[PDB]
């Protein structure tokens, strides 16, 4: 392909004179120029990607983070360029309670963590949410829909975080994302219980693996803080699982007046597309900050470019 | 409107094979040396202009172009009685069968082109042009530099780089240097005649607000203080005069009549400065596209129109004593504007003696004009397709 | 300004010698054929052109020449050690003095930047500022010369011209410096576009002045408000802009539903006044120019005409079907009226208007005219014309000099 | 040798100074555009070719250039009494000085056989010994500029070429000095010729000593195993395309053996004339391999190469296809071709000179660019290499022979 | 090889028939002025070199012309409706037609890309291979003609000698191709670099060959031994290694110091023998030719002079006082006896030497000579040469064709 290597992009650091930030993929990037063009929609901050350098060594071809650590550390000390990857389930600790050892964003001679599990950790304050499901609806029954979900984001974040745990336990991340469906969720009294579906495409072995975790990790979910439980949710997951949720409490508000309606409204909401979802968290992300004290942003990354 | 959407090559040059799929905004062409980029653009460049008589200089067998709106032309080159015959197919079905030689002697002497633009023009197969900017413009540049220029700069690199080479019809730095008095001049004489209306109308205006019954006249002192140090007005730049004389005539003497008229004035006022700058809103934009790119200087204009390049210590140059790579991104940037020709616009290497500054950008800053354009690249650089990885297509032909 | 005045001619071609005295304004010359008319022309045009390299190519020994302010040149030919010099004597006592084979050698090497000799000619008279006033030369072989010119040049890009004019007549003849139409026609609209930017300036600084005497404060008027706009809407001058009548029934109309209302109408009727007067002062020179063209054309006028569509003012032909032609769809004749009517406008440069035979290509009733209308647009100019026809010279019979060769025994 | 080690600039085009630091193995020159690169080139070309002509076409007030043995060339504009004057001063208090009229005149007359400026400024130039070492130009505008002269040059005959890129691009502009391959074909048959003469030469004399060495000598297993090993390596190389029967004489020898001390002797200097056959086949052909090993690291469906044939007499050099075509070196692309001369200018059998390349990433991949200099560098020719470059594909993994230029704007 | 065997004319201009038969080795022929020699020369010059588009500037009948393997060539001019066409036909059948003015309009289309009638030419010589052996012309201004082209040529490009040639004598003129003194020292050098790479590889092959001859292995050969050493000392082909005294001192203070020593001192003889006699017969056309032509050379020799220092050879003039220069110092007479013993030379390529008029500039004792020292190589090769000097064809009496021309009455 037509990208640069390593040392191609080092030598790009040393000839460029221009303020510069790392990111691993094209998704950052563009949520990074929403956020950095808010503030200053001027700013001549360019932002690469690690997705498109070219790396030598096999494993670390598809490692954007090993490419970011490994460019850090060959630049160490430069003034121009600033790095950003993601915390994963680094500085968390597992001892029957969620627990976050560092509690603030990372820092290492220009090198930042996020103080989620990803990026798109932030936008899951309970406002955003709301308002980007709000915009991008049916517009058939909204109201009553984010009515009922604002009472159910409160402890759904137990569960989608249960959910990440147990895909991380059993090394499947991408499991929830094919396995788990809108229909298998279930509406109560401010939570929900995915019922284990006797028929699934895939082999009843990973689906009992999964529940198993599943159900061995929820109340260890359950007794952690709330805060701190909403970030360790994987960003990929999160999304798909609230777009599924949001199905789910749309079809069950919905379905008594007009249950094809309801279930239509449902599947559209489904095969919604995911670069959809966070475009139109990324919006409403970029417009509550400053104006909610509870959304969070890398203000240390923005402070030092 | 109408882009370019497939192109699909079988056995051009007798060697290979090569079916592209385009986007309707940029397309960003990379591949490895003798993949076939610049035969491409050139195919593409013939195609879009009508220039069906350059395909009798070329080895192939099969040309398919599909645009937009699903017109298609097949271009074929069959061999009857040991003799080449070029044949266009539309989708309507109308056609046209010429022989090699003919379209070949037609060529050293410069019927058949008559023939050939009947065909085009009946089908509207010129409705949109392409601007073809080649890998050797900067020679070329300083060649002809010492659509006649089109013509002439067509015939040297068509004699240097084969008959199948498209002709050249990039905008040139004098070219731009030439279009930007024009548009100056147009400017300034429909300044001329807003300024011959609203004299009459405010007249009338005056005599509306004389027959009914503070900080107004700062708001005039701002409009006055902006329209005095404007540039756009090379006569007459003494609105502060007529400014202390009204606001001493105030002084010296409330009718309501006066705060009418104060605010017809300061109307007419505000109306002025902004028909002045709508007048100049493309140079402007276009001036801006460019001075966001150069470091020492900056591209202005002066009052006869002046076209040149302002430096830090106050002193004026030509565009003439501008660098390579300056001069080719003064017409990238120029052939992207909304004071440019409406075309298509296939640049072969852009990134030709362009800082990487300026490569990361220049994509950025062309598609910011919002020209509606299509774009199509050949590049052998990482920085001019970042941040644009969606739009890459990377090209390997089948060889045969 | 600066005229010539007196020619001392002495041994032209080693054979005649003439003296000839002018006046300041007019300088009608008639004769026979063959009198040393064009060689008196040629040496005027070198004179005054300033163009001595030329006077290496003449077989001569003495030429006096007088202006107004009372300078006086002497150019001398001498031949020493059968080498040939030219030697140029200013009235001040500043002199310069060149080889002949040297100037033929430059003008050769021009042939096949100026050399040294050149530049010091030139240097020679820019010091002394020897080229005060210039020469516009009309050839008698300008229909030919503009023929060819047309088939392949200005007052100041006439160099391919004057060589092909000096390979057909020698290396004596002066440069061409009688202008092309597009140049008049070029002229014409940088003059059209001056007057619409002064006529705007103008229409800005009487608006500003007119509402600064408006503020802190019959039928008549009206009627001559009504008349003005009425004059401004039925003119040519004013295609970008005229709705005058309108702005007139408004504010009749605004002053018909109902002293200090008498101020403002009238500063109104004297802006537009203004504004009538300026038009007619900014395009004076270009309608004494066109006046003096169309008294001569018969079935078309030359018109200037601006459309608010487009932004280029188009001056042509106008006939009185209402088509638009370039100028270059003239004949001959009416060519060579217009270039000599423009060197006698005041839009031409400062210059002494030379013209041999004037009535080339001419009919009877445009020679009875062309010097009239010359004279009637008051540029100041000093002409000399050489004809050999009365019609000419009708009615400028004081102006008439003849020319009167001395033949000397050898 | 001499190499340049620092250019000092004032007052260019009257309104920048510049001020360059040399190495003396690679000098990786990078800015921003518009800051005087490819004048900086064009500069230290007409320094080092001793053109001190062009100097006339340039406006500036004073150009520095020191040396490596520590020879400076000061070269002063100055305009006295309106008349502008070169001044060339160096070191050692010779110094010249002519006028810019002059000059330009001299140039027009050229351009319309030496004039007395010219003589003046030659003898100026070998009387100092300003020559020794010469400057390869590779302009930015040579992929068109090698179009146009097929077309219608080389490092030593290229007065159109020159005449015309100075005409496009002003008289400032040094001589276009870069090989072009028709030079590069010339001089690798000329090498390959050179060679063949020197393997000759060194049979006729090894065959005169080792008869003496075996006449004087006279009065195993391991070795015919050995002498075998060497002949079938003789027989299975392109250089011996001339002679391929090594295994025969072998096979004679050892049959000659085999039906019957004195012959050891015998087969061990028989080793040792084969050894040395070989050692010389492979220093004779040394420069010639590096360099077709250099280009043949780029070249993907083929290979230059040469080959030997008894039935002509004409080493044929030039493009060689897995299919055993054979197709000369003119049918290479534009970036095949400037990977030729690029790496021919960098190699031992290239002039000695100082390789100046300006944007030597024209016409290149991304996979070519990062392997020029490395390829160019490997030849070992220590020369001095200055590349002006806007490519971090180019420059990459040599960040400590990276120069920045930065001029400095002075007000007027 | 293919020889003519037989020419026959009709009607050449009209005005006069020939029809002489030639001989396979050597044709002399001898006439009176403007017996039409060179006329004849031109024919079998388009008929050989297969420019028969040459035909169509001769007004001619029937040309026939026979060969000695009995190919028979008959060319046809008629004149249908005005229109003049040539008509040629093999004698296998084949044949083609074509019209004289559009060769003409081809012929200008060349003097102002290939046309169609030049490509179908070609097709007609390709596909039935008449073009096997060329023909070498050599005009009687040959010496005025690269008089010119050195004031200012090859076998193989010589195209603007053709037009300048044609030109001047007529467009019926062939191409010229007699080789230039240039192309003979370009050949010279091509052929010493030959002879040198066969001398290295033989040097190869005697040094892998020499041990074979050792391994199946006496003052009487000691002599011979040294004299072979001296003799390849003394040699100008052994200017790489002259080396060769020191080891026969070497070997014999190696015997003298203290069977198979005499069979390797006659293995060693043999090889230096071997090499010797394989130097002398890669070098011996070249030395034929020097013998050839320094046999009228009187105070110098055309020699080669290897080099150890440069490796390319150089051809030139060696004087007995050391002096060496090249072959442009020659007079006119020495080249043209260097260019006619190059056409009588095996290096040469195989064509019909024609010449006209061979004495030019030649003294009368080389004219007696010339004709000897050419068939003298043996070259085989046919030559029609056409003279007026009886001391040429001296000797040769049985091959001095006299040419006949049958006038015709109209
Ligand atoms: N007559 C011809 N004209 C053009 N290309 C030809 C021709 N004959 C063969 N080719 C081959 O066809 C291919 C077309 O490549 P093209 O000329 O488009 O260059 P490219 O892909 O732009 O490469 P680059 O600019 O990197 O050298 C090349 O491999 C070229 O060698
Ligand atoms: N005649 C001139 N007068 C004034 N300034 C000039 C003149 N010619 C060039 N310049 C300026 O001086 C510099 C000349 O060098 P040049 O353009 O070659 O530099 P560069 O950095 O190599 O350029 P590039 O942008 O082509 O990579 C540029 O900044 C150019 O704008
Ligand atoms: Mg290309």
């Amino acid at each position: 392909s037509c990208a640069y290597t390593i040392d191609s992009y080092i030598t790009l650091l040393t000839m460029s004179s221009k303020k510069r930030l790392l990111v691993e993929g094209r998704h950052d990037r563009s949520h990074l120029y929403q956020l950095i063009y808010k503030f200053n929609p001027a700013s001549k901050v360019k932002i690469d990607t690690a997705q498109d350098i070219k790396a030598s060594d096999k494993a670390m071809s598809k490692n954007n983070r090993l490419k970011i650590e490994t460019i850090h550390s060959k630049v160490k000390g430069k003034d121009n360029i600033s790095f950003l990857c993601d915390r994963a389930f680094r500085e968390f600790a597992f001892n029957d309670q969620i627990e976050d050892l560092l509690n603030s964003h990372y820092c290492d001679d220009s090198l930042y963590w996020t103080l989620g599990h990803s990026l798109e950790n932030y936008f899951f304050n309970p406002s955003i949410i709301i308002d980007a499901f709000q915009f991008l609806s049916p517009s058939e029954y909204k109201y009553k829909a984010i009515e009922l979900f604002s009472e159910l984001i409160s402890s759904s974040f137990a569960v989608l975080a249960a959910v990440s745990l147990a895909a991380k336990d059993i090394d499947k991340a991408g499991l929830p994302a094919a396995l788990i469906d809108w229909k298998d969720i279930v509406i109560n009294d401010g939570t929900i219980k995915l019922i284990r579906r006797d028929s699934y495409d895939i082999d009843s072995a990973c689906v009992d693996s999964f529940f198993n975790a599943f159900d061995a990790v929820l109340p260890r979910v359950i007794a952690s803080d709330v805060g701190i439980c909403s970030r360790v949710v994987r960003g990929h997951t999160g999304i798909l699982l609230l777009q599924k949720l949001f199905s789910a409490c749309l079809y069950y508000v919905g379905r008594e007046d007009d249950a094809l309606q309801a279930d239509s409204s449902a599947n559209y909401f489904c095969n919604l597309s995911e670069l959809s979802l966070t475009t139109a968290l990324a919006e409403s992300w970029v417009r509550k900050i400053g104006v909610l004290e509870d959304v969070y942003f890398p203000d240390s990354l923005l402070k030092n470019i | 409107i109408r882009t370019i959407s497939k192109i699909e090559l079988s056995k051009i040059h007798n060697r290979y094979n090569l079916t592209v799929d385009f986007f309707n905004d940029l397309n960003v062409i990379h591949g490895k040396n003798g993949a076939g980029k610049s035969t491409l653009i050139h195919v593409i460049a013939n195609i879009v202009n009508g220039d069906f008589i350059r395909f009798a200089f070329l080895i192939f067998e099969e040309i398919k172009a599909t645009y937009s709106d699903g017109l298609k032309i097949v271009i074929r080159r069959d061999k009857i009685d040991e003799q080449s015959f070029i044949s266009v197919t539309l989708s309507n079905g109308k056609y046209i069968k010429f022989a090699v030689g003919e379209a070949m002697a037609t060529v050293r002497e410069i019927m058949l082109a008559m023939d050939i633009d009947k065909f085009v023009k009946e089908n509207e197969l010129q409705k949109v042009r392409a601007s073809y900017f080649p890998a050797f413009r900067t020679m070329l540049e300083a060649w002809s530099s010492s659509s006649f220029y089109n013509r002439k700069a067509s015939a040297f690199a068509r004699e240097l780089f084969g008959q199948f080479l498209p002709s050249i019809n990039y905008p040139s730095p004098m070219e731009i240097e030439d279009r930007l008095r024009e548009e100056i001049r147009r400017a300034q004489l429909g300044i001329a005649a807003y300024e011959s209306r609203t004299f009459s109308e405010s007249f009338v205006k005056v005599f509306s607000a004389l027959f009914d019954n503070g900080e107004l006249l700062k708001e005039i002192e701002g409009l006055a203080i902006a329209q005095d140090s404007s540039i756009k007005n090379g006569y007459y730049a003494e609105y502060s005069k007529v400014y202390e004389e009204i606001r001493s005539l105030i002084n010296r003497n409330v009718e309501n009549s006066v705060s009418g008229a104060l605010v017809v004035y300061r109307d007419a006022l505000r109306d002025r400065q902004d028909y002045q700058e709508k007048a100049f809103s493309e140079i402007d934009n276009y001036m801006s596209s460019v001075n966001s790119f150069l470091e020492d200087k900056e591209m202005a204009y002066d009052f006869y129109p002046k076209v040149g390049l302002k430096f830090p210590d106050g002193s004026w140059s030509p565009i003439r004593v501008l660098s390579s790579g300056e001069r080719q991104l003064l017409t990238m940037l120029y052939a992207a504007s909304k004071m440019g020709d409406d075309a298509i616009v296939l640049i072969d290497q852009p990134e030709i003696s362009l800082h990487i500054d300026w490569q990361e950008d220049l994509l950025k800053r062309m598609l910011s004009q919002l020209s509606g354009r299509q774009i199509i690249v050949c590049t052998h650089s990482p920085s001019i397709a970042t941040g644009y990885e969606d739009f890459m297509i990377n090209i390997s032909p089948e060889f045969i």
